[PDB]
């Protein structure tokens, strides 16, 4: 029930790790994670309804998601958690991230392929099914479509914005979560899918493992956000169409708010905050 | 107020564009045929599916950024 920086992680750690994402896979469960994100992000649009992204539930939406991802995790081996990626300070292809024992380097220049690490095609133990196009392995090209990950100098920034989220609730909006998000501004989190390329960049990006990484340092980033801004919150905070209010439950669950979703320590807590 | 539509041959692949699981989608875009999913921002600009977290000022942009992703490989037609 912590989450730790992959840095630390240790070696039975990253086993483990691997080891229940490709059991997830195998059993077919990790490809409909895949596909429900893929619905949202073909769904989510800015004038009209938007909830997993684009909006101001982007974040306990995501919390949400992980989470399920997490205890399914869990369900195959009950000591992996989601550990995160801080791309402002891991920001190379030298990362250990990206070492063969861990999620593998990036593609090669022909076709973008991954090569190497537990989740290249030719493990036969990674087949890319919820696709777009016709092909069927893992590919990244780090680095590749733009030259630099954010820096922790551009998240600082990020951090200092008040306002959680602004009218019109979407892409266009000031404040914290579209700058988090990256549509408006020095770019965070829409930057790092640009940055890793192949299915990372595209709608259905969960396809690379690398995906909760990414959006477990995006989910600390907002806890080191509200420890910022105690004063600030969760809005809009009722009655506006076509977005989640606070205590309106959010779609595929049905059953959850983004009240529900503010405070992670109800869930799991971080190395370090 | 939907962009101008367009037709024309880019990377050796045919890329088309109309105003007219997802959305609304007020224009298509097509790759060889297949449909591609794109989508516009409230700023005016586009994305598509196999690019959808680097908005390009245009429909056609985003067709041939999907090209320029697809490496040659044919696209599969969406949900
Ligand atoms: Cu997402
Ligand atoms: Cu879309
Ligand atoms: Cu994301």
């Amino acid at each position: 029930t912590v989450r730790k920086n992959q840095a630390t992680l240790t070696a039975d750690e990253k086993r483990r790790f691997v080891a229940a994402v490709l059991e997830l896979k195998r059993s077919g469960r990790y490809d409909e994670f895949v596909r429900t994100h893929n619905e949202f992000i073909m769904s989510d649009t800015d004038s009209g309804e938007r909830t997993g992204h684009r909006s101001p539930s982007f974040l306990p939406w995501h919390r949400r998601f992980l989470l399920d991802f997490e205890q399914a995790l869990q369900s195959v081996d009950s000591s992996v958690t989601l550990p995160y990626w801080d791309w402002s300070a891991d920001r190379t292809v030298r990362a250990s991230l990206w070492a063969p024992d861990f999620l593998g380097g990036t593609g090669r220049s022909t076709d973008g392929r991954v090569m190497d690490g537990p989740f290249a095609a030719s493990t036969g133990n990674w087949p890319i099914n919820v696709r777009v196009d016709s092909r069927t392995y893992l590919r990244r090209s780090l680095g590749g479509s733009v030259a630099e990950l954010p820096t922790r100098a551009e998240v600082e920034s990020v951090l200092a914005i008040s306002a959680y989220d602004l009218p019109p609730y979407n892409s266009a909006s000031e404040g914290f979560r579209n700058h988090l998000e990256g549509w408006r501004g020095v770019n965070l989190h829409n930057r790092v899918h640009v940055w890793v390329g192949g299915q990372m960049a595209t709608g259905v990006s969960p396809n690379d493992p690398v995906f909760w990484l990414h959006h477990a340092y995006v989910d600390k980033l907002w806890a080191e956000w509200q420890r910022r801004h105690p004063d600030s919150a969760y809005v809009p905070t009722g009655g506006t169409p076509d977005v989640v209010d606070l205590n309106e439950t959010m779609k595929p669950w049905n059953t959850v708010r983004p009240a529900d979703l503010l405070d992670h320590t109800a869930y799991y807590t971080f190395d370090a905050l | 107020a939907a962009p101008e539509s367009f037709d024309e041959v880019y990377k050796g692949r045919r890329i088309q564009g109309r105003p007219a699981h997802e959305h609304g989608g007020g224009y298509e875009v097509f790759v060889d045929g297949v449909q591609l999913h794109v989508m516009r921002n409230a700023d005016g600009s586009w994305i598509s599916v196999v690019s959808h977290y680097d908005p390009v000022p245009t429909p056609r942009a985003a067709a041939r950024a999907a090209v320029d992703e697809l490496q040659g490989a044919p696209l599969l037609p969406f949900p």
